[PDB]
């Protein structure tokens, strides 16, 4: 069962220089102290990634989907439950689903149980406690199922001051669905435009499914009440491009270049 | 012959760190050097003759 | 069987040429023309299956 949302205010998607982030292992060997030069997909650098901020008021569009996905995250209070992507139509189609809330992390693959809103009732007033643990109705036909272990998700925190700073970045090709995390422990400065700097996305998972996607959605938790908190998360996009990068004497990714973005690059 | 990989030389015991997606190691050449055994998860070092 | 069989399906009516790998389950009206078209069969409204 779910309960939709209703009354949204829909604050305008700020926009943020992506300075250094995406870069991640292009394929699962070792090098040693090379430069090395790869064709792949990437997200350049100085690019306008789409910024939304959540504060009663819940603000969780659908957005189309290309060319995979890069999201980053900074938070604490664990509100993220998974995602929704595909083609769904209420679920008549082809769709896939992630739940990673506590127990595991388990992606479903279906022509789905569906409900006509992503959270449940939503909350009651004070708390956040979780109740309706179904979020899906009933189906046609299920496909694929995938059981893993829970990934690193502290449930609560403080309001401002922010330290979970997670990166993904979801990559379809040809039926290869790969999904790459990075996960920064501490970051003591508050959430703003502000961190650029350098970070190695290590990978994380890969399906081998082959379906369709066209859009996606976030997934986010009978009464309506709750004290607002802090939220802040970016989505941007990908294009095929060529990188320069360095490595190092442990045999990690150091700094990374584009080569058809300046010409100095 | 590791898993179709038939060469010839010398293997030493590789003192570097690999990851857990980890199973290969290359150079300039772009020929394989360090390779991870299968059954015992040490790190071997190929030297040729 | 010996007095024909009938139980397996197919569809050779589909718009496009579909990705490699691509699964299509559902059972979206096949159309010949612009005329919309649905259930009954006639000009433009052959079933798929
Ligand atoms: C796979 O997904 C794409 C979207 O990425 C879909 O494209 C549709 O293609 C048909 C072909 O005429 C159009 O009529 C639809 O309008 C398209 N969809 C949208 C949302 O614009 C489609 O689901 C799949 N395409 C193929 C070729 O299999
Ligand atoms: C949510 O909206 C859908 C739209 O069709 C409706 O069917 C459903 O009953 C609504 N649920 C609630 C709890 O209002
Ligand atoms: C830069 O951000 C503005 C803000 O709305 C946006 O309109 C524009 O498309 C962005 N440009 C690029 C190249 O992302
Ligand atoms: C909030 O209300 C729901 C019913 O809508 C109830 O199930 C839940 O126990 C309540 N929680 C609190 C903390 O009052």
């Amino acid at each position: 069962q779910c309960v939709n949302l209703t009354t949204r205010t829909q604050l305008p998607p700020a926009y943020t220089n992506s300075f250094t982030r995406g870069v991640y292992y292009p394929d699962k060997v070792f090098r040693s102290s090379v430069l090395h030069s790869t064709q792949d997909l990437f997200l350049p650098f100085f690019s306008n990634v789409t910024w939304f901020h959540v504060i009663k008021r819940f603000d969780n569009p659908v957005l189309p989907f290309n060319d995979g996905v890069y999201f980053a995250s900074i938070e604490k209070s664990n509100i993220i439950r998974g995602w929704i992507f595909g083609t769904t139509l209420d679920s008549k189609t082809q769709s896939l689903l992630i739940v990673n809330n506590a127990t595991n992390v388990v992606i479903k693959v279906c022509e789905f149980q569906f409900c006509n809103d992503p959270f449940l009732d939503h909350k009651n007033n004070k708390s956040w406690m979780e109740s309706e643990f179904r979020v899906y109705s009933s189906a046609n036909n299920c496909t694929f199922e995938y059981v893993s272990q829970p990934f690193l998700m502290d449930l609560e925190g403080k309001q401002g001051n922010f330290k979970n700073l997670r990166e993904f970045v979801f990559k379809n090709i040809d039926g290869y669905f790969k999904i790459y995390s990075k996960h920064t422990p501490i970051i003591v400065r508050e959430p703003e435009d502000l961190p650029q700097g350098f970070s190695a996305l290590e990978p994380l998972v890969d399906l081998p499914i082959g379906i369709n996607i066209t859009r996606f959605q976030t997934l986010l938790a009978s009464s309506s009440g709750w004290t607002a908190g802090a939220a802040a998360y970016y989505v941007g996009y990908l294009q095929p491009r060529t990188f320069l990068l360095k490595y190092n004497e442990n045999g990690t990714i150091t700094d990374a270049v584009d080569c058809a973005l300046d010409p100095l690059s | 012959n590791f898993n179709g990989l038939k060469g010839t030389g010398v293997l030493t015991e590789s003192n570097k760190k690999f990851l857990p997606f980890q199973q290969f190691g290359r150079d300039i050449a772009d020929t394989t050097d360090a390779v991870r055994d299968p059954q015992t998860l040490e790190i071997l070092d190929i030297t040729p003759c | 069987k010996v007095s024909g069989n009938y139980n397996y399906l197919y569809r050779l009516f589909r718009k496009s040429n579909l990705k490699p790998f691509e699964r299509d389950i559902s059972t979206e009206i096949y159309q010949a023309g612009n005329k919309p078209c649905n259930g009954v069969a006639g000009f433009n409204c052959y079933f798929p299956l």
